[PDB]
């Protein structure tokens, strides 16, 4: 199963596909990889996120963590910040 | 010269158009409402003229969809309801006129929501 | 066979449907008391000359246009129909 | 500084409908 | 689209340096052999007043001895900055037209020498962030150039409305394109006049009283390539 | 005359006193940049984005708010007010936060554009921007608030559409928030209306938070059939699958806004959908099975049985066409008893005349009445863009709000005069106090929410408010064009039915039962197995399956008003198209074909084959369903009310009440809807 | 209302075209057969020319027929010449494809489409 | 980022349109010069070979070659097809535009005795837009397919057509099908609705 299901049901013809072969489904599932991340602790109220980088990186964007009920995440890494 | 003719200019046998495509298929000439997400009235001026929505389908392998209405990406662009009717008439297509929706005129005034 | 029901058409402003107008101001309001339980639909015509339909038993009906019909005449005419 | 690993494509799409599963038991 | 890498300019000097001797190692092995000369010479002669009125307009319309370049006549860029001889024809041959199209490889290396001489320091694209895209960490730093680029690549630049017809000299003879534009980002009609619809027509005119061999002569010497006559 | 000359860039306009400077620019055809100013919504003057150069004067104003003079010449593309515009897009985009490929609001931006075509190539912002917190405003609204540009159209709409003052500013300076200070939640219907407001994509929807983006989406131009206001719509479609339901103006109906239900509902369209035509098999479990099988076990049982042995109890969302195809079909077959599950009285003149059951001022009526009493409906929870209309004219106008039902919350000011029905008898005898009150309106509007007469005494309550409404009528000394009595209706296919000649309620299937049903769509418990002959031989007509496929013999898969080029009218008669959005799923079938075709198999085939003949059809019978966006008027009450005089009832004591009292009621009342995901997170967010 | 004549003045004048042509292919269809090697049977063929010719019969707008004739001999010409090969004039024919039902409930029976 | 241009032309060339539009009155609706600096005499169809010879054989005013002949199809205008032919003078070193109007049974004329370069273009003319153009010799499809019914580039035709082809071992041939496209071109609604200030 992808990290999106797409698995194909035992009844489903859909699966001759896969004899005499097999299917392509990477093993690297990026929900668990960012959650395998340490929480960014920070000093400041807000901060940025370039993605690491500067233009190399990700459009930059400043993240409210203000609120240490919830660290904050960049939309674009699923980097949680923790104030 | 100058002979005369009484009909409208059929050109539907010479515009090579598959039958069933000239025969069970309703245009509807309109002019285009705003995207409520956007305030930009740039985009309902110009009359439409948009052809019926047939089947939309699933390619079985990549799941893609597939279709068979070769005149489903057509959407002819007129300046007038005459001159869409016309073209309708012209290619032998069934037309739905739908008369345009300009709003009414609200009056605003910034002082009224002062008053008590 | 059996009359079911009888849809009467009629525009709203022309002279053909002038006085089939006045039937309704006239009788509807005795014809329902009379014969009531028999769907006397009034309906609205368009650009088209007044007509009265009405089903009858299997599926059948039959038409009689009334364009330019005076009153009496439509009243007779609704009453040839409710024989 | 004849394979059998051939890829094969999907619909990763999660299938974007439901049909009524009817009653199991009759009435 | 982006500036030219740190090495292009010393590689392609590399190559014009040596580029000369190979153009007449290919002129001595084909401009004097009796078998070429024969084979071209006095083949598909086109007269200079039916080269323009059958729209020839190529090195087919030099190779007739007629004077007009579109790179001298009308100039486009900044060829109005570079010195270059047009090798015009005498015979309106084969031949002749094989020695021009010889001489525009010779006359184009003088035109590539004085562009990496005088290459000015610049940018590459116009800076109107509303027809060249903005930069890559320009789009990523200020909320101006994200909204730019989002709009240029998904919408476009939506070109004024109007029309033009703009000739180039392309190799092959007069490019132009006749672009109608209504206001919007795409396009309405963008006519792509090919030099080689006309040459093509030219074939037969041109290969008249001429045996089945000089025909593949005919169709080399118009550089005829399919894709710009069929579009 | 009192135009005044006012120059637009020279086209010299005539405007009428009063019109602002943005109203001068749209009449000559120029567009002000703008933002926070809405039509429907008050000038607030927040953004200054429209600022212009009226000639020879001193400073810029705001085209939003300045009463255009006597011959000011606007200039709205000189080099000063495109420095005004250069200058502002350099500061709402200095503190916006660059995510425009998070914000699905991508190319539904009216805030790049702007920038993209009036605004400036670069940024001198070289300095830190802001960030705000996210909060949770409901299950419907993203408000991903740090894209907010404090254009206070949501705190306005919040507050002037919907009365819902929840939402207000706080604070000042930069740090100003537009949000609600205590998190509660926004919860209201005209909720979702938000999302298409705020021009900015700082709140947008949840449901379509990430599915789609603008450009792809084609967009198909339909109407709503969750409610009987009709309200437009645009259905977009991607590849085939419907993605968004957004608004469509019709001055009208619906003007730029639409219902909670009939936005967020369109998730409910595509799961326990009706697709493949089962037949019950076996030990009794239902069988997936070809049509040919599953129309001829139909026809078998239809040519055996006679007429008032087969019966057909439609209901809910079926369209006028299939309607026409199942009374034609059941009246080939002597069976002339074609039901809706709505009871409206029909003890009197009934459906005969239009007038009786159609709203007769229109939905644009409520704008010019003065006095409204609303007797036995919670509006705002049946049809809600008309409660809206209350509220506008309740607001910018002045009406006189009565309620006549339980005190329930309504968005505006309302006088209970109580619940009972009998009083309704008390305002005729001109005993209770409100009597004068309509005396002294000239203009007004009585209004019988179907809703009531589902009771047993709703044969009462109609001629009881027939009786109030004409001498209100008299008292008044109304024009005859006004028509004081109208009833608003909350099911999308009853006008059409009863227009059609369909007999309302299942009071004639109660008295015989039929050896045969084909439930139109009808998931109504209005009969059931248990109370049909034992023969019980039923088969469902519908698209979700919900309560009548279970007890089913046969099922025939129908569509969805996404799904088909049916029509459809509202209360006030106005017919309309929907139009093909997406092509009906798997072998799933429009309506009014399933019965041409079981009319074909059992031989009784009826005339038309193509959908304009079954339009034409409608003609004969109905032939304004054949006219669309057209509401006709000959209001034939007076004869209504004769027979209503002859009709002698009781109004049975028991206060009448709106089944909607609070919005959860709300929420879920339909195949399409209560089969929402979306609705039902919404159902248990309020519980 | 008057309109400039494509190349015939009054149907009738034009008929004498169509005519003109129907006498062209009917005396071509022989030669297609046996020469682009075709197997459909002269009879059959010159059914199908008939078909044709008949299709188009019956618009009143000479300058519509004075249209369709033109487009009609350079068919022939084509198919007089080789320059279609099999392929293109078998294509006259529908030989791979299903003819579609027409019957409602043959329809209905098959596609949401109509 | 403003053109370098030079106004000598726009004088210049506007000075020959009123010369042309004074020559030949009887033809030339209106004449323009753009701000592209270019030229367009717009004539009525009859005028196509009048003002293209006019323009072919004067002194003042030598436009020996064709460079292109093209129709823009705009569907609304009653008369669709707008030909247009683009001609260049080698003598003055200009190019001008003679563009006429041509609707689906109206034939405009054929220039291919005034310019031998048009008598392919007028065929691929015929072929994509269906304008026919009188006593040409040989017009015939130049680019569609032998069998291809239909014309092309109108802008009422499908962007993919209604047939397409494969091959039918059953037949052994090359059959055409009416299109299936296993993924239909998304078409995207991309257009601001915020118009430019002009
Ligand atoms: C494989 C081997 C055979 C190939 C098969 C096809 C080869 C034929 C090819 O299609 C050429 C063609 O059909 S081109 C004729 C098209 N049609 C017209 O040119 C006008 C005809 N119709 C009319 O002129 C009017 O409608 C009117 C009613 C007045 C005349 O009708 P009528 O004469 O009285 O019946
Ligand atoms: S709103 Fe969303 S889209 Fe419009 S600019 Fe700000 S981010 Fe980009
Ligand atoms: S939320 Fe949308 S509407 Fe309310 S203020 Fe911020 S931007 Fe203006
Ligand atoms: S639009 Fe004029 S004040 Fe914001
Ligand atoms: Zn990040």
């Amino acid at each position: 199963i992808t990290h999106t299901g797409q698995v194909y049901d035992e009844k489903d013809y859909r699966r001759v596909r896969f004899v005499d072969r097999q299917k392509e489904v990477n093993e690297n599932f990026a929900i668990d990889l960012i959650a395998q991340q340490p929480v960014n602790e920070v000093e400041h109220r807000i901060i940025a996120c370039d993605g690491g980088g500067g233009a190399l990186g990700h459009p930059k964007v400043y993240i409210n963590l203000d609120k240490e009920t919830k660290t904050g995440t960049c939309g674009y890494c699923g980097l949680q910040f923790k104030q | 010269q100058l002979i005369t003719v009484d009909e409208k200019l059929d050109i539907t046998t010479l515009t090579g158009v598959p039958e069933e495509h000239i025969k069970t298929r309703k245009v509807r000439i309109f002019v285009p409402a705003r995207n409520n997400m956007q305030s930009g009235v740039n985009n309902t001026k110009k009359w439409k003229m948009e052809f019926d929505t047939r089947e939309r389908w699933e390619n079985p392998l990549m799941g893609w969809a597939s279709t068979a209405d070769p005149l489903s990406n057509m959407v002819l662009t007129f300046s007038a309801k005459e001159d869409a009717i016309a073209f309708a008439e012209k290619n032998g297509w069934s037309y739905d006129v739908e008369e345009k929706k300009v709003p009414k005129p609200k009056s605003k005034s910034y002082g009224a929501n002062f008053s008590w | 066979l059996g009359l079911r029901e009888i849809r009467v058409h009629l525009c709203q402003r022309s002279p053909g449907s002038q006085g089939v107008r006045d039937f309704i101001v006239q009788r509807y309001v005795e014809l329902k008391k009379a014969h009531p339980n028999l769907p006397i639909l009034i309906r609205e015509c368009s650009e088209v000359q007044p007509k009265l339909w009405a089903r009858y038993a299997f599926g059948q009906e039959k038409t009689v246009s009334l364009n330019n019909l005076s009153a009496d005449e439509v009243t007779r005419a609704m009453q040839n129909v409710l024989s | 500084p004849a394979t059998p690993e051939q890829y094969v494509p999907y619909s990763t799409t999660r299938k974007k409908i439901h049909e009524w599963v009817p009653p199991s038991t009759p009435y | 689209h982006q500036d030219l890498p740190l090495g292009l300019l010393d590689d392609i000097y590399e190559f014009s340096k040596n580029f000369s001797l190979r153009i007449d190692e290919v002129e001595e092995m084909l401009t004097n052999n009796r078998i070429w000369r024969n084979r071209t010479v006095d083949i598909g002669v086109v007269t200079a007043e039916d080269a323009l009125n059958y729209g020839f307009s190529g090195v087919m319309l030099r190779g007739s001895g007629i004077q007009w370049d579109l790179r001298k006549t009308q100039p486009y860029d900044v060829y109005d900055q570079v010195e270059f001889d047009v090798p015009i024809g005498s015979r309106g041959d084969c031949y002749d037209r094989y020695l021009c199209r010889v001489e525009e490889m010779r006359q184009s290396l003088r035109i590539i020498e004085q562009c990496l001489n005088k290459m000015p320091p610049g940018e590459i694209k116009v800076d109107d962030a509303k027809v060249s895209p903005p930069k890559r960490a320009e789009m990523k730093t200020s909320m101006e150039s994200l909204i730019h680029h989002f709009k240029l690549y998904t919408e476009g630049y939506q070109v004024p409305p109007g029309a033009t017809y703009t000739a180039i000299e392309a190799p092959k003879g007069e490019f132009g394109v006749y672009l109608v534009s209504d206001g919007s980002s795409r396009p309405y009609r963008c006519k792509i006049k090919a030099p080689g619809f006309a040459h093509l027509a030219g074939l037969d005119k041109m290969s008249k009283g001429h045996m089945l061999a000089d025909v593949v002569a005919i169709i080399g010497t118009q550089d005829i390539v399919f894709g710009e006559i069929d579009r | 005359s009192n135009l005044i000359e006012v120059f637009v860039d020279g086209q010299s306009v005539m405007v009428e006193p009063g019109t602002t400077v943005l109203q001068a620019c749209e009449k000559v055809g120029m567009q002000i940049p703008r933002f926070c100013y809405h039509e429907r919504l008050s000038v607030a003057g927040n953004c200054r984005m429209c600022l212009v150069e009226i000639e020879k004067a001193p400073k810029v104003v705001a085209a939003c708010a300045m009463p255009v003079m006597k011959g000011w010449n606007i200039l709205t593309n000189s080099e000063k007010s495109k420095k005004a515009r250069e200058g502002v897009m350099e500061f709402l985009l200095a503190n916006h936060p660059l995510d425009c490929p998070i914000c699905d609001q991508g190319g539904e931006c009216d805030l790049q554009d702007q920038s993209m075509m009036f605004g400036s190539d670069r940024s001198r912002f070289l300095e830190g921007k802001r960030a705000v917190e996210d909060k949770n405003i409901g299950p419907l609204v993203k408000t991903i608030m740090t894209r907010c540009i404090q254009c206070t159209r949501c705190i306005r709409f919040a507050s002037e559409i919907a009365g819902v003052d929840d939402l207000g500013t706080t604070g000042r300076g930069n740090d100003m928030q537009v949000g609600t200070y205590i998190e509660k939640m926004f919860m209201s219907e005209l909720s979702g209306n938000v999302i298409d407001i705020c021009p900015v994509g700082a709140l947008t929807s949840k449901p379509y938070a990430f599915t789609a983006r603008p450009w792809e989406t084609r967009k198909t131009e339909s109407i709503d059939v969750m409610d009987a206001v009709g309200s437009n719509i645009v259905v977009s479609t991607r590849t085939g699958e419907v993605m968004r339901i957004l608004p469509r103006m019709h001055e009208d109906i619906n003007e730029e806004w639409i219902s909670d239900k009939t936005r967020f509902a369109y998730d409910g369209l595509k799961r326990q959908r009706l697709t493949e035509p089962m037949v019950r098999n076996e030990k009794g479990l239902l069988t997936y099975t070809s049509w040919e099988d599953a129309l001829s076990r139909v026809a078998g049982m239809l040519q055996n049985f006679e007429g008032n042995a087969v019966a057909a109890i439609a209901g809910g969302l079926v369209d006028a066409e299939a309607l026409v195809a199942l009374k034609d079909l059941l009246n080939k077959v002597d069976s002339d008893n074609l039901c809706t599950e709505e009871i409206f009285p029909t003890e009197g003149a009934g459906t005969d005349l239009r007038s009786n059951y159609l709203l007769n001022t229109t939905i644009a009526g409520v704008e010019e009445a003065d006095v409204v009493l609303l007797v036995g409906t919670n509006p705002r929870f049946e049809a809600p863009l008309f409660n809206a209309r209350i509220r506008k004219s309740w607001l910018h106008n002045d009406l006189k709000v009565a309620l006549i039902g339980s005190p329930v919350d309504l968005t505006y000011r309302y006088d209970h005069l109580g619940d009972s029905p009998k009083i309704l008898q008390d305002i005729a005898s001109g005993r209770h106090s409100f009597c004068e009150v309509l005396k002294d309106a000239k203009k007004p509007m009585v209004v019988l929410g179907s809703s009531a007469l589902q009771r047993d005494d709703g044969a009462a309550i109609l001629v009881a408010v027939s009786n109030m409404v004409q001498k209100i009528r008299v008292t008044t000394g109304v024009a005859a064009e006004w028509k004081v009595m109208n009833i608003l209706h909350r099911i999308a296919s009853q006008v059409a039915a009863l227009d059609l000649g369909y007999k309302p309620g299942v009071e004639a299937i109660r008295k015989n039962p039929p050896k045969m049903l084909f439930l139109l769509g009808a998931d109504g418990g209005c009969i059931t197995r248990q109370d049909l002959p034992k023969d019980c031989f039923i088969v469902y007509q519908g698209h979700h399956g919900d309560v009548g496929a279970p007890m089913a013999d046969v099922i025939l898969p129908g569509a969805a008003y996404t799904e088909k080029s049916a029509t459809y009218v509202n209360t006030e008669g106005r017919a309309q198209q929907t139009k093909v959005a997406v092509t009906p799923p798997g072998l799933a079938r429009e309506d009014w074909k399933i019965i041409r075709a079981l009319s074909e198999i059992a031989g009784i085939t009826l005339p038309y084959d193509t959908l304009d003949q079954v339009r034409n059809r409608l003609e004969e019978v109905s032939p304004n369903l054949v006219r669309y966006d057209d509401i006709e008027e000959t209001n034939y009450f007076q004869q209504a009310s004769e027979l209503a005089k002859l009709v002698n009832q009781e109004v049975l004591a028991d206060p009448l009440v709106p089944p909607q009292l609070t919005i959860k009621d709300f929420y879920m009342t339909d195949s399409i809807s209560r089969a929402s995901q979306t609705m039902a997170k919404c159902v248990k967010a309020v519980t | 209302t008057s309109v400039k004549p494509i190349f015939s003045r009054d149907l009738n004048e034009a008929k004498r075209r169509v005519r003109e042509l129907y006498r062209a292919w009917y005396r071509e269809v022989p030669n297609t057969v046996h020469l682009m090697q075709l197997d459909i049977t002269v009879k059959q063929g010159r059914d199908k020319v008939r078909e044709m010719f008949m299709k188009n019969a019956h618009v009143t707008d000479p300058r519509v027929v004075d249209l369709l004739v033109i487009k009609g001999k350079m068919e022939l010409q084509e198919t007089i010449k080789v320059w279609k090969q099999r392929t293109h004039v078998m294509r006259f024919f529908h030989e791979t494809e299903t003819p579609r039902p027409k019957d409602f409930l043959s329809k209905f029976y098959m596609g949401h489409d109509p | 980022t403003v053109r370098p241009r030079s106004d000598v032309t726009h004088k210049q060339l506007s000075a020959f349109g009123e010369y042309v539009a004074e020559i030949l009155p009887k033809y030339v609706q209106q004449v323009q010069v753009s701000c592209l600096d270019e030229l367009e005499i717009c004539i009525h169809p009859d005028g196509v070979i009048p003002t293209l010879t006019f323009l072919r054989d004067h002194t003042n005013a030598q436009f020996k070659s064709l460079a292109d002949l093209t129709a823009v199809d705009v569907p609304t205008r009653q008369n669709r097809f707008e030909i247009v032919y683009n001609l260049l003078s080698l003598r003055f070193n200009s190019r001008i535009r003679v563009k006429t109007y041509a609707d689906e049974l109206t034939p405009i004329d054929s220039i291919v005795s005034v310019h031998i370069a048009a008598n392919w273009y007028e065929r691929e003319v015929w072929d994509m837009f269906g304008v026919f153009f009188f006593n040409h010799p040989d017009l015939r499809r130049i680019l569609t397919d032998y069998g291809f019914e239909g014309h092309p580039f109108r802008k009422d035709f499908p962007l993919t057509g209604y047939v397409e082809l494969r091959y039918d071992d059953e037949v052994k041939r090359v059959v055409a099908e009416p299109v299936e496209l296993a993924q239909e071109f998304r078409k995207f609604d991309l257009n601001s609705p915020w118009e430019a200030f002009p």
